[PDB]
């Protein structure tokens, strides 16, 4: 889950690159910390996006 | 296309119809091919008895050109 | 043939000859020499082609000539070889009557239930008439390979 | 909208019957389930959020594909939609629990599902399994606690999968 | 000039793949590992 | 329906085999016949209900067949008899454009002489009716033309007579 | 009923159901044994009830029954008891479901242009339900007559 | 036209188009233009075509224009020769389609109760036909007017 | 239905006119597309069931709609959508044939909408069903045929949507 | 059901259910007992009586898992032990219902045009369900395998 | 149609799984219930008309419904009102041997009230007739199998609301 | 709506995988394309009364549709073809500057045909008007940018017919 949600968060950006707004980005990320820190650490996906 | 010229009678079995039948008892008939298997079926599970049947058109052992 | 089909539909329709189908029996008369060519290309060509078509599906699908296969052995691939002959002599039938009801009246009806009651897959047999098709035009002039896959493809089509 | 006595009462009126020893069994049945019928209403009032959350993480585990891609709860877009479906969801079986009729789960949920789940392309096989997961997880949890009554929780959940569910047989 | 064209040039054709089977039949695809 | 190429076809598969030059050469014969066989097609086509009025009107009009005591003397009668020439008339033209009549011994010579026996059709009278057709159309689509539809058409008449 | 009414406020405000409707919902429970005795000694005198109710008001209104009235004859003073049991059985109704909305939803709606349209004093219809009221709350406990009387109050002020 | 027949035969057989009409559209398809510059012909000339046949027909027919007749009269002449300019286009629209069926559609369905109606002699309107053809194939070359009187024997076939 | 000829003239009988410059020219322009789409009708009459096998694989196998619950889970209904996708195909190489859409208004977009809509068919899969039939098409048949047979089936989806 | 089936019928005849058939819900609801215990062997023998079918199915046709086959690879095996399952738990649900409806409306109607498709081998699925019928008689005892095996053979008289 | 049985393999077979314990346990209870339920329907169907003519008498006869100016006075209407009460006692026998309402559903209240509009049909008046059928079937059978058919028949005065 | 770079998107995200060969082609036509496209959107948007104006004048004025008995007769009925025609020439803009048809099925087809239909506006009509739109545009922006605009009014055109 962690290796698929890195490279689908490069392929979202790379998406957003291409379509020269950030609102996939924006939309797609907006919400995922409540969901994403329950079974996964938000401190590591910041040092990982870092 | 070839036809079948067939020659049966059917009794009637559950009423006594009171109009005159005859016509559609006895009757010598045109079908054709195609439609031969299921009219001989229809009447045969109705229950007549077919005296007759014959190829009024076409000939037996026909490869191509029956239609 | 194709008269037989115009035949049948002014019959059917109770009138004389339409002008259009009229006109495409002049046309088909007059094209006959060249349907005739087709005709004699294929059937001086005709086992070569169908060589050559069975070992390009025998090696396309491997299923049919493995164990436990529609066609396993010598005597049953030669069947299916003979069953491409069939076929190949009822697609220059087609191309001297100019229409497709031959292969209808010979090699068309119930031959889905034919295979079905063989187990012979009838993708495998469109298949195989894609590879007699392919090599045919490849042997044969493409002015008259167009005129001859559209019967072949015909063909193919009702076995798919 | 109809809870059991309002039902009861609409089919008397339409004969124009009054209410006889019949009509006052089923209403004294009804009073005396409701407290047990509260009681699991207010359970499920605390745990709600919970419920949800292990329906979604049970449900695609089941269909692991609605979270790849082409499913349709692939992003989390997608993924906050149906966890706010399965809310709703929870939250009107709530008020069917407490009516003791599934005439709200009608009128407010079933009308017009199968016509938004087709337009926007929303399953309703996977839907109606997260529906049957949260029955069994509502049934599960009042087994564990003190309700002595439990035989009315699963009736909202098979409406709802019976009048949104596709025909099979 | 004649790239204006895009939709009526010539179109390109996408690599659009079939669908396979998923991790629904996980159990499916472990149950053929062993069968082999 | 057999015409002549799917006798060539039917005669192929008879014995299974493929076209040799035997049923190429008759093939090749209706090739040549077919432009002419479509020419006097269209002119019977054309003057289809001209050829049946002007032989019926100097055949057997005003005789004794058309008389009161005749067969054709009811207007019943009279249409069925126009009905009867126009559908011999059409179906030797399909005669002549398939290059066979089996679809004459098909659909015209099937049960045809035994109703005529029956109802008392005048078999001489069809015959002159016939044999007037077929010299109308003689005279009007041209003479090899003329003469290869009238072997159609004394082909049907003796197997109508 | 007030189930519906909680239900219905609950799911206007998108959430569920508040601890106030959860203790107003148990309320509605725990006076269900004394509602459901309240209906059922009303449904068992239903007859007297009316007869009774009807005697009153005909005593008290006699211009309603003399001829030129509106329930002038026998037809009509059956229609006009008809009535009245019609309104009782709704009052029941309302007594089981411990509100005001099935009263109001079957025979209190329209009830003014209804009767408009009939040519009946829809006062003197009032003045009946008052009477049912007066004998129906003879007939019970203190408190349940109150409790009656609450939604014979409401079908009063409907009408008037 | 000859494509919307095949399409409807093809989809009164439930199938794809057979490769017998797949050839007869396309050499309709190829042959077309000579179709074109016969229609071309009859819109350039249209009034002489009309204006001899009309001419013809009243030499031949002169009952039709004698006293008592159903085209007796100035504006009724004019109808004659309206009615022959609207088979004229029909005829052009039938050689542009390659199909009779727009003729049979707008101007052959129903022409015998029309001319009933109106006490019109469909055999005279047919000599005037067949008069429009004369001028025609005199107007044409020889080829073309041969494939050009087909529609209007089709016409005559279906009038007379 | 029509095709462009009839459109044509039927265009010109409405008006009352004959067939001016203009009609002459799209008539041409008609003459001039037709081998095109006959060699597309001839492409896909070969490969009608393949186009629909890899155009369902394309966008319908392994997925939620083949998946219990979903509107192709059984086999009936697995043999009505492919009894629907034969349907579309063949009325649009019908629609490309002719050069008009008219057969899809008369024959299959009449009431389709409202008998998906009484079945609870899911539009938005067809739709997508119908985009892979556009993308298989257009991989076998070439390009401007590509283009006709997509700009009828997009006409197709424009009915359904 | 055995009970829809004979509603079904009781309504196509316009009529009440006979005493036969409600002495054959009797027996029914009688054996349900039984007829479940059928249904908990083969719900706990799910993924054993398909483990040891495919593998018969696999080495009795290799043709099946050949290159060029309709199951070769991991992922098409896959499906077809899917599709063994799913054939199970219909049988499972035939022998729940005591009727072949609940199996015939799932998995029998148009399943032929629907494996023709996908290029499936109906007899080799037929043959599939043979060795399922073995397996499950195997490690199940006689009589309810017989009666399990009736639901089983009809699948194979549908489905060959 | 469906039963509990075919309720129970539908909302199972939707989920793509085997029956659980809980279907084991709706089934156990409608095998439990289908003993009072055959009993129920044997004494219905030898019962059949002596019901329909309680009922009829009961609600019914002597009315302004069967007199002059009403819709059972006709005895072609009188004859129709009785099949219609035999329609309703059969399916609802049909509906307690199925434990479930989905056979009214399909073949007795589809457009039963648009039927009724519009042959002129009494709504009020057959709803008394099914409340008098309810009342002599509940009289005849038993208090909870009486009950059990009451459901269906109430369902069906419900559907004609 | 969707445009092609949102089509791109999506058509990678459900394979769920990146922009790997044909998608990179896709956007690098549609960015090289995309000046050229503006420039014809400054120069329609300029001139857009003049479309409009020789459109109606070559194709549907001195008609039928114009005079009375016809769909153009009166000024308010005019007008609102002149606004029509307005709305195919902007929202062809729309669909050439997006790359996709979907602004036109979403905002335009998909109650186009059901509002003509209900109007009575003549759907032949309407496609010659198109079509003067369409060798209008040609001529006065050019023969490349004439066919990226004409690709789009000829769907819609197939979406008239
Ligand atoms: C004198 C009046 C001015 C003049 C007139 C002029 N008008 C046109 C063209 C048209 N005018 C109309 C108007 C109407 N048709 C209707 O049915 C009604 C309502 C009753 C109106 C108002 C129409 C339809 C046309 C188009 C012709 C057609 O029938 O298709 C022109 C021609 C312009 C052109 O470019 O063709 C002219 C010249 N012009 C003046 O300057 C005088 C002030
Ligand atoms: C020339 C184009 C033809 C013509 C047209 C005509 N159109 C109308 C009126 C309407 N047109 C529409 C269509 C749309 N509205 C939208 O918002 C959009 C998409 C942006 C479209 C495509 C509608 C809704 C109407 C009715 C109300 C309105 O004016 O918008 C009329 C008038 C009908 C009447 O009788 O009033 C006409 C005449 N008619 C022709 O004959 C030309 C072929
Ligand atoms: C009674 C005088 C003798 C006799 C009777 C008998 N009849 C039948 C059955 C049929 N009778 C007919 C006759 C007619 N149908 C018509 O339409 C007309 C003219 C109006 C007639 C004369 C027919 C067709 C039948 C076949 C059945 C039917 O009803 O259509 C039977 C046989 C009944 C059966 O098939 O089981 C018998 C025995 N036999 C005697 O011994 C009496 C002296
Ligand atoms: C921990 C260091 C890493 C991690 C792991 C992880 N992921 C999930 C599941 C999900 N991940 C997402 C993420 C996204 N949604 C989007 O739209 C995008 C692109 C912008 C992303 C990246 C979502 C929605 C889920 C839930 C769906 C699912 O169940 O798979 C989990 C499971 C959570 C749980 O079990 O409660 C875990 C543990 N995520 C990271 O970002 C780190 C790389
Ligand atoms: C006079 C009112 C109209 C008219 C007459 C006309 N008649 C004929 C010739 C024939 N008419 C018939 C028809 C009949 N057969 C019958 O049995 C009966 C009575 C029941 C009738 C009316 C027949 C058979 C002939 C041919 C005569 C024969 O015996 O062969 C003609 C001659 C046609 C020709 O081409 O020579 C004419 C002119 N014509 C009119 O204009 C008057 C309106
Ligand atoms: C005309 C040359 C002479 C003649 C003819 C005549 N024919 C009939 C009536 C019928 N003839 C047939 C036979 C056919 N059926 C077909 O399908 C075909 C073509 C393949 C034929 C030839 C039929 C069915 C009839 C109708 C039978 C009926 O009467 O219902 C008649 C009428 C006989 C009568 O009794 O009415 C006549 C007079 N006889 C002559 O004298 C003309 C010289
Ligand atoms: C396949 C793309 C998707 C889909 C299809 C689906 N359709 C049905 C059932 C029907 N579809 C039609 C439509 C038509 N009527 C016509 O006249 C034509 C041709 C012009 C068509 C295409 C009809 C009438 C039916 C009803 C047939 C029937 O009664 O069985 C089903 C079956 C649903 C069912 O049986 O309950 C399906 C599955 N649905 C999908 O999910 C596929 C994506
Ligand atoms: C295994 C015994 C044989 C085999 C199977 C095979 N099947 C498929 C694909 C599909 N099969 C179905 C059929 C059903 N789905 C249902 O829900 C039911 C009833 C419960 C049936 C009968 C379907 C829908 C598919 C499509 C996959 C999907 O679910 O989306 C394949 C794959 C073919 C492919 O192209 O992927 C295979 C291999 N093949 C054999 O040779 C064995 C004899
Ligand atoms: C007298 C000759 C016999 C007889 C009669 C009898 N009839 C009834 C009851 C009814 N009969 C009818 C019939 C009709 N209604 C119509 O409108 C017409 C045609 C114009 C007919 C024939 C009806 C409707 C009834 C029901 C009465 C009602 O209006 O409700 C009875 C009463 C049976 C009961 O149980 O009440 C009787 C006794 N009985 C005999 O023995 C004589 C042979």
């Amino acid at each position: 889950k962690s290796l698929r949600d890195m490279s689908w968060f490069l392929r979202y950006t790379t998406y957003a690159i291409v379509a020269g707004d950030p609102n996939i980005i924006v939309v797609n990320t907006r919400g995922l910390k409540e969901v994403i820190e329950n079974a996964c650490s938000i401190d590591a996906t910041i040092v990982a996006i870092q | 296309m070839r036809m079948f010229r067939i020659t049966a009678c059917v009794p009637s079995q559950t009423r006594i119809r009171t109009q005159r039948e005859l016509q559609n008892t006895y009757f010598t008939k045109l079908v054709p091919y195609d439609n031969w298997f299921r009219e001989q079926q229809r009447i045969m599970k109705m229950g007549g008895k077919i005296v007759k049947v014959e190829l009024a058109t076409g000939r037996p052992g026909t490869n191509a050109g029956l239609a | 043939s194709i008269v037989t089909k115009s035949i049948v539909n002014a019959d059917a329709e109770a009138r004389y000859l339409s002008p259009g189908e009229l006109d495409r029996i002049k046309a088909f008369v007059t094209g006959g020499a060249a349907r005739l060519r087709i005709a004699e290309t294929l059937t001086g060509s005709r086992e070569t082609i169908v060589k050559q078509a069975g070992d390009r599906l025998f090696q396309k699908r491997p299923d049919i000539v493995s164990p436990g296969g529609n066609a396993y052995g010598e005597e049953m691939t030669a069947t299916c070889l003979r069953d491409m002959d069939y076929y190949l002599r009822l697609v220059t039938y087609g191309v001297v009557s100019g229409d497709v009801t031959p292969i209808e009246e010979i090699g068309l009806v119930g031959v889905r239930e034919m295979y079905r009651s063989l187990g012979t897959p009838i993708e495998a047999v469109a298949q195989s008439v894609r590879e007699m098709k392919e090599v045919a035009s490849g042997l044969m002039s493409s002015d008259d390979a167009a005129e001859a896959s559209a019967y072949f493809d015909f063909v193919i089509g009702k076995m798919s | 909208m109809r809870d059991a006595v309002t039902t009861l009462i609409k089919n008397y009126d339409l004969t124009g019957r009054y209410l006889d020893r019949n009509a006052m069994d089923e209403l004294k049945a009804y009073f005396e389930s409701g407290s047990a019928r509260i009681a699991a209403a207010a359970m499920i009032n605390a745990n709600s959020a919970t419920i949800v959350k292990r329906a979604a993480a049970q449900l695609f585990e089941e269909i692991p594909e609605l979270i790849r891609p082409s499913g349709n709860a692939y992003t989390t877009r997608r993924f906050s939609a149906c966890l706010r479906d399965m809310d709703y969801y929870l939250r009107y079986a709530s008020y069917a629990l407490i009516a003791a009729d599934n005439n709200v789960l009608d009128e407010r949920v079933l009308q017009g599902l199968r016509e938004t789940y087709n337009s926007l392309g929303v399953p309703i096989g996977p839907t109606v399994r997260g529906i049957q997961i949260m029955k069994e997880m509502i049934e599960a949890m009042a087994e564990d606690s003190s309700l002595n009554s439990t035989d009315f929780i699963a009736s909202p959940f098979d409406h709802m999968t019976r009048e949104l569910s596709e025909l099979s047989v | 000039p004649s790239q204006v064209a895009f939709a009526s040039g010539d179109p390109i054709p996408q690599n659009v793949a079939r669908r396979t089977p998923g991790p629904s039949l996980n159990r499916f695809k472990e149950m053929a590992r062993q069968v082999k | 329906m057999q015409d002549a190429i799917t006798a060539v076809i039917n005669s192929a598969d008879v014995q299974g085999k493929y076209l040799d030059g035997a049923a190429m050469d008759k093939l090749k014969s209706y090739f040549a016949s077919g432009e002419l066989r479509v020419r006097a097609a269209s002119v019977i086509s054309a003057n289809a209900a001209t050829i049946v009025k002007e032989a019926v009107a100097k055949s057997l009009l005003y005789s004794d067949v058309t008389r009161p005591g005749g067969n054709m003397y009811t207007t019943r009668r009279y249409a069925a008899c126009i009905r009867d020439l126009d559908y011999y008339l059409r179906y030797a033209t399909y005669a002549m454009l398939a290059g066979d009549a089996s679809i004459l011994d098909e659909r015209v010579l099937n049960g045809l002489k035994e109703t005529y026996n029956s109802l008392g059709v005048p078999i001489s009278s069809t015959v002159q009716a016939i044999q007037a057709i077929k010299e109308v159309t003689a005279s009007l689509v041209g003479a090899d033309a003329g003469k290869e539809m009238g072997v159609y058409l004394d082909y049907i008449c003796s197997g109508l007579s």
